[PDB]
């Protein structure tokens, strides 16, 4: 269902990575393994921050050991590729679904702020206004957010 | 040997395998602490945080456990699946749950070991796979809710049918029961067995070696 | 298969391969589904003779003496009692009435079980005797002089105990 | 073997203007066991589309 | 074109903002009423965005 | 002689919460999804037997109507709501239907 | 139209959940038909041996 | 078409496209779906991927012989169907003696 | 080793079924169930025009 169209909408940027050689079909497999499960995870009702926290986390690994096996295999700090704003774009994917299904939890507000500023480098000033907007109007009686 | 035979003996073989959701639901909602509902709605992580923590203080008592946190107790355990591996590392498995047993009946009276087991049970099914072991270890605490459950979800091998007669009643087993338990010749072989496992592993304490000699008294008398 | 709802209904209105039958297995209790369908079939093997029959010319020797032997021969198997119609024969011949001579209805109207399947059961005891020679199945039509002297067998413990109760026990006929 | 007229078409409908467009199209299916999610909905989404319960003004550009 | 709602509450206000809109002729009808009332369909036309407590 | 064989996890295909939804693998292999035309043709024909059975224009109308029959009908071209009807008797209304 | 179909079959292939078992020899002595079942059933998992 | 409805006089279509309203001399003003099938209540997304399903299945379909027979049978007035079939009879008498 | 197909395909066939999803699924089939007449030797003789 909507799991189905996650995972396809997943599959370009791992077809990138299996083509360039850092990644072979048995690991990128199992890596999908992985996905699936999370989706259908956070898909299905009972779900809970911890498992977009979880998700999140096993997210971030695998782009770390997707940065370190381009400066290994091909010493290139950067390739010019889909995937290297891929994972990222959708961490931010991830974070955006927990808050408008949870906006009650300040700690996943928060850790997406910090996750948003300290990558800031590529991102938005008007990004950080947007998060803050919502998050605001949404509490507004938290002296601490103000 | 009749057909229905052959095929209770493969179901006794996938015993464990969770073929359908149905089944799932049983295997899972077997367990220690938790009642039926809020066990099959919980999950392996959640177990596997409260085993950390209950043998993190178990290993603070006293220090053997860590070897267990390396073996049996890392994300590779929440990882990895009874019924996928191969026989070697079946028996491997079984080893070690067996050592684990053997030093966690001494402290059948601690939350933290309550906790710990229960991680034990949901995730490699200790309660099907492997049940002599338990029931042996935790034999001498007969008196408690803790034996009583092990009780109300264990399925029982042949010889414990006195037992069988009292799972999910309420009040606890009887020493004359227990007396009845031993007094077989067969159980008596066993035990034995297992005593002489915990003496060649120097694993052996007062309750459960009281238990034992009044138990072979009453069996002579 | 599932109740299936309405739309689908309306699509396949028709696709169940999965009740006169069961009224009468329970009303008079007979054996039986395909009981009562050789019952139905033979009402019919007796309508078709009847259409056949009437056929024929009726100004025949051969065909009115024919008819004349199959009413006798109906009338003596007893399921039906007259014998001076044919629309008798058309009509009346019914799986009622060769229910109604089946074996343990005919001990439970001359009153020798009060129930149906009390009836049932003591035939598959062996308690009942037919003439001379005693009956196991209760698929048993009972001609009409037979049911007249139906019975029980000697030497039963039902017998022995019906009469211990009227105080007429008598054991020289080891009763 | 020969074809069968109850099943055989009638006449090109119309989004297409040739027989052999209309056969192309046939060979390509729509259905969900044939086609991934997005190309499943892409290939079913319909040609004029109108938001629920708002008022459709004339187009006006230059 | 009915963008955003008030709703006074004890505890409260609080402001939607309306994603769709139900027709506007068809109101009456068996179909748009059930669906105000079941709550799967009520959230497809309406999410919260405010609440400022007392 | 490495080898190996379909191994299944069923904790992969059968969640081990109760709540969670249970997967389903897809394979688009066209030998493994056997009548395209037939199966389509099939719902396209079941698909027009619904429309049939679905097809109910009548919504309703618009108060208890006009004395003399109707003659002039405006639409608001601004508002939804909103027509005006005017009929041979003289009298023009304005109706809400909503 | 239909190229578009059949690239998105193609990507669907990349997220199949599983992968064919297969026997090969890995030398030149010994050949695959001179397996055994009780061989099998030694080498491989427990699932399937039961 | 309706038992109570006669001589169409003035007919409006809604400004969503959705509805259309007819003004009869009857003295009514009735309102009707533009598509006789689509209920106005807003679809969960598996429902509404479905219906635009069959849509775009019986354009697919549209000119097989039984689809066909099954989507152009409406039912129609006897007065209209007796008129419409004197109405050929004329079409071809002109035609032929032209 | 290599015998059956690996990676089936839900929608058509699972060997997990829960009661409700197999009920529900026989209904699905019996609906959408292919005419009789249409087995042919050519399973695309459905498309074609002809006047």
């Amino acid at each position: 269902s909507k799991t189905r169209y996650y995972l396809e909408q997943c599959i370009p940027e791992m077809d990138d990575l299996v083509e360039k050689g850092l990644f072979t079909k048995n690991e990128v497999s199992l890596i999908m393994k992985k996905r699936t499960d999370f989706e259908h995870r956070l898909n299905s009702r009972g779900s809970s921050i911890n498992d977009y926290i979880k998700y999140i986390n096993y997210e971030s690994n695998v782009n770390k050991l997707r940065a370190k096996r381009c400066k290994r295999i091909l010493q290139v700090k950067k390739t010019n590729s889909l995937s290297d704003w891929s994972i990222q774009q959708r961490i931010g994917f991830i974070y955006q679904r927990g808050t408008n299904k949870f906006p009650q939890d300040l700690k996943f507000w928060a850790m997406y702020l910090n996750y948003m500023k300290a990558r800031g480098n590529q991102t938005s000033y008007k990004k950080i206004h947007n998060i803050y907007n919502q998050l605001l109007k949404l509490h507004p009686t938290n002296v601490d957010i103000w | 040997s009749s057909l229905s035979d052959q095929l209770a003996q493969v179901a006794s073989n996938n015993a464990t395998v969770a073929l359908d959701r149905k089944r799932r639901q049983k295997l899972h909602s077997a367990s220690l602490i938790y009642n039926s509902k809020t066990a099959a709605t919980q999950d392996y992580d959640f177990i596997f945080e409260n085993a950390s923590k209950a043998l993190e203080e178990l290993s603070q008592i006293e220090p053997k456990f860590a070897i267990f946190s390396r073996t049996l107790f890392s994300e590779s355990s929440i990882s990895l699946d009874r019924n996928v591996q191969t026989k070697e590392e079946i028996k491997d498995l079984d080893n070690a749950i067996n050592a684990y047993l053997l030093l966690a009946s001494s402290k059948w009276y601690l939350a933290p070991t309550l906790h710990a087991t229960e991680w034990l049970v949901r995730r490699f099914q200790i309660h099907v796979k492997n049940t002599e072991m338990l029931l042996l270890s935790t034999l001498n605490y007969y008196q408690t809710p803790v034996f009583k459950r092990i009780l109300s979800i264990i399925k029982l091998p042949p010889l414990f049918n006195c037992l069988s007669n009292f799972v999910r009643s309420e009040k606890p087993p009887t020493a004359l029961t227990m007396i009845k338990l031993f007094n077989d010749m067969d159980f008596l072989k066993l035990y034995t067995s297992y005593l002489d496992q915990c003496i060649k592993h120097n694993a052996t304490y007062t309750n459960q070696l009281l238990f034992t000699t009044c138990c072979f008294i009453n069996v002579v008398a | 298969v599932r109740k299936l709802k309405h739309h689908e209904q309306k699509l396949l209105k028709k696709v169940d391969f999965l009740h006169r039958d069961t009224q009468v297995m329970r009303t008079y209790h007979i054996q039986n589904r395909e009981d009562y369908h050789k019952y139905n079939r033979i009402c019919g093997d007796i309508r078709r003779l009847a259409n056949k029959l009437s056929l024929l010319p009726p100004t025949d020797p051969f065909r009115r003496k024919h008819e004349q032997l199959l009413l006798d021969k109906l009338y003596a198997m007893g399921v039906l009692t007259t014998k001076s119609k044919i629309s008798d024969l058309e009509n009346k011949v019914t799986v009622s009435a060769i229910c109604r001579r089946r074996l343990p209805v005919i001990m439970h109207r001359l009153k020798m079980a009060e129930t149906i399947q009390d009836a049932v059961k003591f035939i598959e005891q062996g308690h009942v005797r037919v003439g001379p020679n005693l009956i196991n199945d209760p698929a048993y039509l009972v001609t009409r002089n037979m049911e007249d002297y139906v019975t029980w067998v000697d030497n039963s413990k039902i017998k022995k105990t019906l009469l211990r109760y009227r105080n007429q026990i008598d054991d020289f006929d080891f009763s | 073997n020969k074809k069968n007229l109850k099943y055989q078409s009638s006449a090109v409908p119309f989004p297409f203007e040739n027989r052999e467009q209309y056969e192309r199209s046939l060979r390509m299916p729509i259905g969900q066991e044939w086609t991934s999610r997005a190309s499943h909905q892409e290939l079913i989404k319909p040609r004029i589309m109108t938001k629920p319960g708002q008022v459709i003004d004339p187009l006006k550009a230059p | 074109p009915i963008e955003y709602l008030l709703f006074e509450e004890p505890t409260g206000y609080a402001v939607f903002k309306v994603k769709l809109q139900q027709d506007d002729i068809g109101s009456r009808l068996k179909e748009v009423q059930e669906q105000i009332n079941d709550f799967g369909a009520f959230t497809k036309l309406i999410e919260l965005v405010s609440f400022a407590p007392f | 002689m490495k080898i190996k064989t379909i191994k299944r996890s069923a904790d992969d295909y059968v969640p081990v919460k109760s709540t969670q939804e249970s997967q389903m693998p897809r394979n688009l292999n066209p030998e493994l999804h056997p009548f395209e035309r037939a199966r389509e043709y099939t719902k396209a024909l079941n698909a027009t037997k619904l429309e049939r059975m679905f097809a109910k224009p009548f919504v309703g109308q618009l108060g208890y109507g006009h004395r003399d029959g109707v003659y002039a009908i405006a639409k608001n071209y601004g508002s939804l709501n909103k027509l005006a009807t005017g009929s041979a008797d003289g009298v023009i209304k304005y109706w809400n239907m909503s | 139209q239909y190229k578009k179909a059949v690239s998105s079959a193609a990507a669907t292939d990349y997220l199949l959940p599983e992968s064919n078992g297969y026997l090969e020899p890995e030398n030149e002595l010994e050949k695959t038909f001179k397996v055994q079942q009780s061989e099998i059933k030694s080498s491989v998992d427990v699932s399937t041996a039961n | 078409h309706t038992k109570r409805m006669q001589h169409v006089f003035q007919v409006k279509y809604s400004m969503d496209s959705k509805y259309i309203i007819s003004g009869s001399d009857d003295g009514n003003v009735r309102l009707w779906r533009s598509k006789a099938w689509e209920r106005s209540n807003v679809k969960t997304t598996r429902e509404k991927n479905k219906l635009e399903y069959d849509e775009k299945l019986k354009e697919r379909f549209r000119h097989m012989p039984e689809i066909k027979r099954i989507s152009r049978h409406r039912h129609v007035p006897q007065v209209i169907k007796k008129a419409q079939e004197i109405k050929n009879i004329e079409l071809s008498s002109i035609k032929r003696r032209e | 080793p290599g015998a059956g197909e690996a990676n089936y395909d839900a929608l058509e066939l699972n060997p997990f079924e829960t009661k409700k999803q197999r009920q529900e699924q026989e209904v699905r089939t019996l609906l959408n169930k292919l005419p009789a007449d249409t087995i042919t030797l050519d399973p695309n003789s459905i498309g074609s025009v002809d006047k």
